[PDB]
RNA sequence: GACUUAAUGUCACGGUACCCAAUUUUCUGCCCC
């Protein structure tokens, strides 16, 4: 009568579930299904506090299974006394069945005992099972038992404090994945206690019989597995932060900007990657300092207090709890708020997807069935423990459910009606000290996975089946075992942002943000893997070899769960197999408990100091010599690596990182946090990169504007070829993508660049400097482009048509048609080339004229013809009035497919300028270095990236955006309304001239063509290199040779134009060509000698007859759009634009001639690029000047037109060829400056010159002044 | 004065009498519930409580037409149609709940949730018990559920409340005379109202014959042999004309289709076979002085038995499948999935030659073999050609199906060790059927074919052993061929060349002794052969060799293939593409049948490849039944003259001594008969 | 000791929170009473 207390412990996260008894237990499915795990009742009455404990049934069963394998394996006898068979059948006549039937396969031997066993002698074996004990099933009674297993304690509540459920226990959801599909089938809810700190269980075994001593011991040493976890047996405040993001949310909501909830909240969530410091030393974004109303989101009034002084308040208030988790649960409050106010976009919610099968409590009556199964005599059974290293290749993630709604004990139940507002927040499974976690779960499902793809056959896992499944995927299943893993690294995990692009608009679908949290690429998680059998399998060996990596393997664990976009593509790395031979060295075995819970320590350790009976496995076949690996493995996924070649700006456009970052600046590319080892933390330096979601969604788009599948009215059930090679709701995709990681990036001194736009006023012809912003991209150039080195996986299984789609996608990718991230329609981010690497792909690789002008002439010679005795001065400035004409098409062209009669293609055009032009690159104020000596003097250089002078693609496309809605008399875009005159310039103009506010009303001709808010623009600019001319202008004098002081650029007044509150808007305001920087180039000395020095302005110029060569892209456009766009890129001869700097001053006269067009449809046979001949575009220009006079009511001419006369008019250049045509154009002197009449001292006088009569030579280009 | 909310209720309700069409496409009446059930759950989301009652009539109705256009995925019915159908009823309970006081709507509101609740018990009865269900049925014919010539909902309802023990004797004029009412309901109404059995009787025969045109997935099958199985729990005397009645419907209609020989699960069919083979066996067991009429009966038994075994399975493998292929193939299976959609959506939507049995020649027995589930206890009939008599005996196959599962579970990690657990198997067989070993039953002598039954496929019945001290083996006496069914044997009128061809694709280091040292020389052999190979034979040979381990498909008997080269030839493919195999003799050697079916769980629906080169015409497979070392069949291939005699001095008969032998010799079996 | 088991029968390591979504559209760093 030895009372052995037993000390059990956990190493894996165990399940525990709720009591339930026994009768009562059948009415629950999640007990019935839990019937294996630990036991959880409540004390109190309040359901929160309650204690933990394993049932002495459960770990009978398991001492027995035990028992069952280690007589199994020295075949029937141990230590030298033989065993019977036991009995394992209960007859239903003859007495009540067991409470917990068998329903497996019951491992036997060949009998061997001298008699059979009864109540005067009984086996050990028998002894253990209790068989002719008197204690029987009927009743309790008392401790008749001969052995008896008792309840085990939690022995780690080792205190009077009733430790509460959510203490223990943590609520997790698990699938069950369909293997042909990918999406899961349903899934099953189960609470994981944490082995950390509650994982000890203590325990009395009371065993009467010396005779089973020995056996008892080693079962206890020998079973493994208890609760869902591996074990080893041993003989011994919220509230406050929820009522504070509820305030948040109501001022917000009475700022009328709730939808900014959810970025603030994924900023607040996101600050907690830094320190206290953003928060304590006020490190947040200022905004910028023009903008007067401080920053759009962490300057918002709640009730009276800024928000960053309100989330001081906050932090100084909630500080106990720590900074991680008080910026975790704030912004989790705050998102969960802003979803109750509002949710769903998509309604995806007709049904609840989710699906809660428990597998039907394996409820049966009338199996009853007794599967013995006896190995052969003399068979050796052998345990092979693989240990290694899960490196993290790409970003992994882990789902989980929201905090709020696990709540293990009152979990969220989906019973309640419209199961709807699906969580567009996703966190990643973590440990209970933050810790990255990979779940034996996940690992598991991995593993089956792909064991079935490696054997070619098996089962989808069948639930609460009375059969054991000999599938050979089941079989091997049954005999391997894993270990739950978390890594050495607890730093917040990156939150990465997905959108959907309306394929109509190719803008933002509202409300489709949504995120996920992901860990660091490179984190490395001990794997652990038992197989305990007779032969290790050629399956798992070719298994372990697709997920190990080696010179050129690259690993293939796919793990995690957003696999499309290449998220857990993890690699075995310091695989170090070893072997137990269970039958001569199986003592050893329970000596050392299988190395349970010391793996850590087998995988560093060298094999001098292996434990005694454990020995390395010799013969793990390489990966050439597996037949499933080769044959199953090896093709499932074939990767296609490239490079691509960005010969232009890159904005990826990271915006929480805009809104945390001290930079104060508006949009920032994209980088990622990359994980080292050997000097194991974050490495310092993020790694800029475009998202495999952007690739993703990339090609996507390529390829269902190629098929039409795109745009399609939904794909609940589609099988088109879009959802078919890159999956929908109801399949997984079979293409995967990885990020286009940056590698040429130390070879710039400088990686990203400054670029800062602003947008001009139609009217006044300066800019708002309200909607003043700036871009903060990588410095990617022509001649040093940035190359992207990425890569996509194909499953095997495609059609000859879906890798010619494919293909396709990745040729026109090549040939420029989709440029990477933000801004692309002003040149950023364009592909100049691709670099197909010639390792993996094979098929890939085997699937891959004069000059042009316009004779246009305008005489444009009124005035300055008679002026070529003595010279006129004509104002700097015209206006162009069109009138209220503005013809809408609600029936805007969209973007889903390549529509057949609308044209696409490319134009490549040169620009030449007439005079010196100045581009300045306002990235920083000093350029030229002259602000030591002259203080508050504005210095700059001429743009340029990487060393090399450009013209900005925003600039062209600006200029020609106006130069299009002046000449189709589209509205003013960019008018800058809210100013008072001493109406407000609101009723001042039409309402037919006001920018276009959505796509109901229609659309402008310029504002379809270029594009406006929530459509994108179907033109494209690109920046312009510099290719010939002379370097700079010299003027040889007191300049630094390439530069030029300015005069005085004051802000244009709306006032010259409206002097009366009846005069009107004149329109758009046009500069005249002409000679006038030869005055300001010669009177260099006399100009910063002057008063006021700060005002003027020196920055670098360079002469005329400069050629800079961009492109044009354009797309879907109609046979007249064309012709326009041509006709305003080169109007003809004597006729040029106006760009850059010092316009009034005659600075930057650009003349672009259209050097080449070309044009690519969709055919039968795969038509390429093929450049359009002269007739073509005379033909498209022609019938661009028919549509022009079908808005107003053989060689074209456009001076017809009442206002295109004007508007050539005001862009006619006189010194083209004239040589004696020479005209002054001067701003008139205010009083006393330079009179070498014209001066506003008698200019508004009624008397010198009346409103009316100004007005109107304000609006007659040419206009002589005098 | 219409409202926002009115005006989009009205746009829901016309999208749901839309679908309420039965005209409408199954693909299309799902969008068209999408749209409808968006509308009113975006109502929905600013009305939460404020709701007006007829919105949420059609939010009910739109859930239960969701759960009406959800199939069952598999043999068991999916948690969606569940969870639809509980929808509705909360949404109706609000409905209920929030009390409008309209009569009318107050009936609508009833009649929805007595529908939703009677198909959640139909689908679910512990969820939505009958007591509950009776009550609420009570409480709707209260509300006024009582217009049987308008609505067939009511109907419904009071059919259903017949079913459940409730006077509908006031309503029984109104049900008969309306013109909605079902043929199959106008016979439950006479059986349970009036209890007029002969009235009863003779209006659903009307029904069985209605239902020869209406496809296995339609609703009123089901619900036709849920009344057979409650006639018979009454005892009533009507069921056993009725099954039989259903059975040849069933047999009609499953005719007119499936050239491929597949038909659609809908989990009472089997029911429905058991009840009519039980009904025919009762019938044959009662006292007439003419034999002819007990001979009639029992091939009547053979013929149940025989319909039955000679189809195939669930839906979830019918949309996977295979793409286009053979346009022949493709259009067969598309045409009966859409016609079984189709008619299964419009339930609830308002609205070569065939050798006869007694075709043997002479000298030779065949044995029928059927189990049903509903008795519990297995049939063999056995037909004997020069006696020109029919007669059956029972066994039971519990303990049988206990023993074989042993030995599957054995085999499946010691295969060839497992040959004492496949001594045990066979033994058990002897013992659980000695008609075998009976003179009366089977002559001695007697070339005996086999249509074994669903795991009766996987017993090596020509290996059982006698139930004596000394048993002889049952492979000793009689020459042994298997069939799957008798519709799959023909006539040996194909002309046989006189090559002979050995493919062969089976992994190096076996069988080298054949391919370069070919005894027989081969004419169109090959090695590494594959699919197109195959495809290849013109000319029908005497013998084709066919060595590559195969695969299985747990779901799919179709896409069970050999692993030839470029990926294997699938069953399908079989069927398809080859056509030079009729009349040729096949000692395919494709690593055990094991490897080209799944595991059996008694049910063994799934055939093997062999089959399939039964259809093309192949006038026999000697294939291997269990795993066996390849000398085993390169000897069986070596032995050219032209099965149990080979076998029977092999070392078939040499159990006693060395199970490894008996293991080995037993695994082959001859599939086809001549 | 109860909370808290039943004993000749617990594959729950018997189930991957899994599946679909381009942070992007639009904006000349411009200029006179
Ligand atoms: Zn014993
Ligand atoms: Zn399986
Ligand atoms: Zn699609
Ligand atoms: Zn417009």
């Amino acid at each position: 009568d030895m009372n052995i207390t037993v000390e059990l412990t956990f190493f894996e996260p165990y399940r525990l579930v709720e009591w339930f008894d026994w009768d009562a237990r059948k009415k629950s499915h999640s007990a019935m299904r839990g019937q294996a795990f630990a036991q959880w009742t409540w004390k109190g009455k309040g359901r929160t506090a309650g204690k933990s404990f394993i049932t002495g049934t459960l770990v009978r069963s398991a001492v027995i299974k035990a028992v069952e394998e280690l007589l199994s394996l020295n075949n029937g006898k141990w230590e030298g006394v033989p065993c019977c068979n036991g009995s394992f059948q209960t007859d239903e006549s003859k007495g009540k069945k067991p409470s917990f039937l068998r329903k497996r396969h019951t491992l036997q031997w060949q009998a061997n005992n001298k008699n059979i066993c009864d109540k005067e002698e009984a086996c050990p074996f028998c002894i253990l099972l209790g068989r002719f004990d008197n204690a029987g099933k009927v009743h309790e009674r008392n401790k008749d038992y001969d052995i008896h297993f008792s309840n085990f304690d939690l022995d780690h509540k080792q205190e009077k404090n009733d430790l509460r459920l959510v203490d223990i226990a943590s609520g997790r959801i698990l699938n069950r994945v369909d293997f042909d599909t990918g999406k899961a089938k349903d899934y099953f809810r189960t609470w994981e206690a944490d082995y950390e700190t509650y994982g000890t269980y203590t325990g009395r075994i009371t065993l009467r019989n010396e005779h089973a001593k020995k056996l008892l011991l080693a079962s206890l040493g020998f079973v493994d597995k208890l609760c869902g976890a591996l074990c080893r047996i041993e003989v011994i405040h919220n509230d406050e932060l929820r009522k504070q993001a509820e305030v948040i949310v109501e001022a917000f909501k009475q700022n009328d900007k709730l939808e900014k909830i959810r970025i603030l909240a994924d900023a607040i969530r996101t600050l907690r990657l830094h320190g206290e410091g953003v928060i304590e030393k006020d490190e947040l974004p200022d905004g910028k300092e023009e903008r007067d109303k401080g920053h759009h989101l962490w300057d918002i009034k709640v009730q009276g207090t800024a928000l960053r002084t309100k989330l001081k308040e906050l932090w100084q208030s909630n500080k106990d709890i720590g900074w991680r988790k008080f910026t975790e649960m704030l912004g989790s409050n705050l998102y969960l708020i802003y979803k109750k106010e509002t949710g769903g976009v998509s309604t995806r919610f007709r049904i609840l997807g989710d699906t809660e099968y428990y597998s039907k409590a394996h409820d049966s009556e009338g199996s009853d069935l007794f599967i013995p199964v006896t190995p052969p005599e003399g068979i050796e059974t052998k345990e092979w423990i693989i240990v290694g290293r899960l490196k993290a290749a790409t970003p992994f993630y882990f789902g989980v459910q929201q905090p709020s709604d696990s709540i293990p004990g009152k979990e969220k139940k989906s019973e309640d009606s419209l199961v709807i507002n699906e969580h567009t927040s996703f966190n990643i499974l973590l440990d209970k000290e933050n810790r990255y976690r990979i779940p034996r779960s996940a690992l598991r499902g991995a593993l089956r996975r792909d064991l079935r793809t490696a054997f070619g056959s098996g089962c989808n896992v069948s639930l609460g089946g009375q059969i054991l499944c000999n599938c050979k995927v089941c079989i091997e299943m049954r005999r391997i075992t894993l270990k739950d893993s978390v890594s050495d690294f607890s730093e917040p995990p990156e939150i990465r942002y997905r959108i959907a692009k309306n394929p109509g608009t190719a803008t933002v679908e509202d409300g489709s943000l949504f995120d996920i949290e992901v860990g660091p690429e490179g984190l490395t998680f001990p794997f652990v893997l038992r197989y305990r059998g007779h032969k290790f399998p050629e399956q798992l060996s070719s298994v372990i070899r697709y997920w190990e990596e080696n010179d050129g393997k690259n690993g293939m664990a796919w793990l995690g769960g957003l696999d499309s976009t290449g998220k857990g593509r993890f690699a075995l790395k310091d695989i170090k197999i070893f072997e137990w031979d269970l039958n001569q060295k199986i003592n050893e075995y329970i000596k050392e408990r299988g190395m349970r819970g010391k793996e850590k320590e087998l995988l560093e350790m060298g094999e001098s100091s292996l434990p005694d009976g454990l020995i390395p496995y010799k013969f793990f076949e390489e990966r050439e010599c597996l037949f499933p690996y080769k044959e199953n493995l090896k093709p499932q996924w074939s990767e296609v690596q490239y490079t691509i070649e960005v010969g232009s700006p890159l904005l990826t456009a990271d915006t929480i990182s805009a809104l945390t970052e001290p930079g104060n600046r508006d949009a920032i590319a994209y980088k990622k946090r990359v994980y080292n080892d050997g000097n194991n933390a974050i490495e310092p330096e993020p790694r800029f990169a475009v998202k495999s979601e952007t690739h993703r969604g990339i090609f996507r788009t390529a390829v269902g504007r190629r098929t039409g599948d795109l745009g399609k009215e939904d794909h609940e059930d589609c099988t088109c070829d879009m959802c078919i090679i890159f999956g929908n709701e109801h399949e997984s995709s079979k293409i995967r993508f990885e990020d286009l990681e940056l590698i040429n990036g130390n070879e710039f001194e400088k990686l990203e660049k400054h670029i800062d736009h602003v947008a001009i006023d139609r009217f006044t012809g300066g800019a708002l400097d309200k909607a003043k912003f700036d871009t903060y991209p990588l410095a990617g150039s022509p001649k040093k482009p940035l190359k992207l080195k990425g890569r996509f996986w194909i499953k095997k299984g495609f059609s000859g048509d879906h890798k010619l789609l494919i293909t396709t996608a990745l040729s026109d990718i090549r040939d420029g048609l989709y440029p990477l991230g933000s801004k692309g329609g002003v040149g950023y981010g364009w592909v100049a080339g691709i670099s197909i690497d010639d390792n993996v792909p094979d098929d890939f690789k085997e699937m891959i004229n004069g000059p042009i002008n316009n004779d246009y002439v305008h005489p444009g010679h009124q005035s300055p013809k008679q002026d070529h005795k003595n010279k006129n001065i004509y104002y700097p400035h015209y206006f162009l009035d069109s009138g209220s004409k503005v013809y809408r098409e609600k029936d805007i062209i969209t973007h889903e497919e390549f529509t057949e009669e609308l044209l696409s293609g490319k134009i490549n055009c040169k620009l030449e300028t007439l005079t010196p032009l100045i581009i300045p690159d306002t990235s920083d104020e000093n350029g030229l270095k002259l602000q030591g000596n002259k203080p508050g003097h504005k210095n700059y250089k001429f743009f340029n990236i990487n060393g090399e002078l450009m013209i900005p693609g925003s600039e062209l496309r600006g200029m020609l955006r106006t130069h299009f809605e002046a000449l189709t008399k589209s509205c003013f875009a960019i008018f800058g309304e809210d100013s008072t005159l001493s109406k407000t310039l609101g009723g001042k103009l039409d309402k037919a001239l006001h920018p276009c506010t959505g796509l109901s009303d229609g659309l402008c001709p310029g504002c379809h063509l270029f594009g406006t808010t929530d459509y994108k623009g179907r033109v494209k600019f690109g920046f312009a290199k510099y290719e010939n001319g002379p370097e700079w202008l010299i003027t040889r004098g007191n300049n630094p040779e390439r530069s030029l002081t300015l005069g005085v650029l004051e802000s244009p007044r709306p006032a010259f134009s409206i002097p009366d509150d009846e005069s009107e808007i004149p329109g758009r305001k046009f500069y005249l060509h002409h000679n006038g920087w030869r005055i300001i180039r010669q009177k260099q000395l006399e100009i910063r000698e002057t008063v006021q020095p700060e005002r003027n302005v020196t920055t670098e110029v360079m002469d005329k007859g400069n050629v800079f060569s961009f492109d044009v892209r354009f797309e879907n456009l109609r046979e007249w759009e064309l012709g326009l766009l041509l006709q305003s890129l080169d109007p003809g001869k004597n006729i040029a634009h106006k760009l850059g700097k010092g316009k009034p001053y005659g600075f930057g006269s650009v003349k672009i001639k259209i050097d080449s067009l070309h044009t690519f449809k969709i055919n039968s046979n795969n038509d390429k690029i093929k450049r359009v001949p002269q007739s073509d575009i005379r033909e498209y220009i022609n019938k661009g000047y028919q549509k022009l006079i079908e808005w107003s009511g053989v060689l074209p001419q456009w001076h017809v037109i009442p206002h295109i006369d004007k508007l050539y008019k005001l862009l006619w250049v006189p010194f083209l060829n004239d040589s004696k045509l020479e005209p002054d154009v001067r701003y008139p002197v205010l009083n006393e400056e330079s009179k070498g009449d014209y001066t506003y001292k008698k200019l508004g006088d009624k008397d010198n010159l009346p409103y009316k009569t100004r007005v109107k030579g304000l609006t007659t280009p040419w206009s002589p002044w005098n | 004065e219409p409202t926002r909310e009115d005006i989009d209720r009205k746009e829901a309700e016309r999208l749901l009498d839309e679908a309420f069409n039965p005209r409408t496409k199954p693909v299309d009446r799902k969008k068209i519930i999408n749209s409808a059930l968006k509308i009113l759950i975006g109502l929905y989301k600013e009305k939460k409580d404020d709701l007006t009652s007829a919105s949420f009539i059609s939010i009910a109705r739109a859930y239960y037409l969701v759960s009406i256009t959800i199939l069952p995925k598999g043999t068991t019915i999916p948690e969606k149609k569940k969870e639809a159908l509980r929808k509705g009823i909360e949404f109706i309970d609000r409905a209920i709940n929030k009390f409008n006081g309209s009569i009318l709507d107050s009936q609508r509101a009833f009649r929805i949730k007595s529908v939703l609740s009677i198909e959640f018990n139909r689908i679910d009865r512990e969820k939505c018990d009958n007591i509950k269900l009776k009550n609420l049925l009570n409480e709707a014919v209260d509300k006024g559920c009582t217009d049987f010539d308008t609505y067939e909902w009511d109907i419904q309802i009071a059919i259903r409340l017949c079913e459940l023990g409730v006077d509908m004797e006031g309503h029984f004029d109104n049900l008969i005379k309306s013109n909605k009412a079902n043929d199959l309901q106008k016979a439950k109404a006479y059986y349970f109202i009036k209890k007029d059995d002969h009235k009863a009787k003779e209006h659903m025969d009307k029904c069985t014959a209605s239902l020869k045109y209406t496809p296995c997935s339609h609703r009123l099958w089901d619900e036709t042999v849920g009344f057979i199985e409650r006639l018979k729990g009454d005892s009533s005397t009507l069921w056993r004309d009725f099954a039989i009645k259903t059975y040849r419907s069933c047999r009609v209609q499953e005719k007119e289709t499936g050239t491929l020989r597949l038909r659609w699960y809908w989990s009472r069919h089997r029911v429905l076979y058991d009840m009519a083979f039980l009904a025919v066996k009762e019938q044959a067991d009662d006292e007439e002085p003419d034999v002819n009429v007990k001979q009639a009966k029992i091939k009547k038994l053979a013929e149940i038995s025989d319909s039955l075994k000679s189809r195939f399975s669930l839906r979830l493998s019918d949309m996977e499948k295979m793409p286009k292929s053979d346009d022949e193939s493709n259009h067969e299976f598309k045409k009966f999935l859409d016609k079984c959609v189709t008619a299964y959506q419009d339930g609830y939507v308002i609205n070569a030659k065939l050798l006869e049995l007694t075709q043997v020649p002479e000298g030779w027995v065949v044995v029928h073999f059927y189990l049903n589930k509903l008795e519990g206890m297995g049939n063999a009939i056995v037909f004997d050609k020069c006696a020109n008599s029919w007669q059956y005996k029972e066994f039971q196959y519990k303990e049988l199906f206990e023993v074989f599962l042993t030995w599957q579970a054995n085999y499946n990690l010691y295969k060839e060790n497992a040959a004492e657990h496949l001594v045990t198997l066979c033994k058990k067989i002897g013992e659980t059927m000695p008609f075998l070993f009976c003179d009366n039953f089977i002559p001695n002598g007697k070339d005996v074919l086999f249509v074994p039954h669903d795991f009766l496929h996987r017993l090596p019945l020509h290996g059982s052993i006698e139930n004596k001290t000394n048993g002889k083996l049952f492979l000793e006496n009689h020459s042994c061929c298997y069939l799957p069914a008798w519709s799959f044997a023909s006539e040996k009128e194909a002309s046989t060349s006189d090559e002979y061809v050995l493919l062969k694709n089976f992994d190096q280091g076996h069988f080298e002794t054949l391919q370069n040292n070919q005894i027989w020389g081969t004419q169109s052999v090959k090695d590494g052969a594959s699919s197109d190979d195959l495809e290849n034979i013109r000319n029908n040979p005497r013998l084709l060799t066919i060595l590559c381990h195969g695969e299985a498909n747990m779901s799919n008997p179709f896409r069970s293939m050999l692993k030839l080269a470029n990926g294997g030839i699938t069953y399908l493919e079989i069927l398809n593409s080859v056509k030079g195999l009729k009349g040729s003799q096949v000692i395919l050697g494709a690593c055990e049948t094991d490897l080209v079916p799944p595991l059996s769980d008694v049910m063994d629906e799934h055939y093997s490849v062999a089959t399939a080169l039964l259809l093309i015409g192949a006038a026999g497979v000697v294939g291997t039944m269990w795993k066996v070392r390849s000398n085993k069949t390169k000897s069986l291939i070596e032995w050219k003259l032209e099965l149990n005699e080979w076998q029977k001095e092999t070392g078939g008969a040499a159990y006693k001594d060395h199970p490894p032998t008996f293991y080995r010799s037993i695994a082959f079996r001859s599939i086809g008969f001549p």
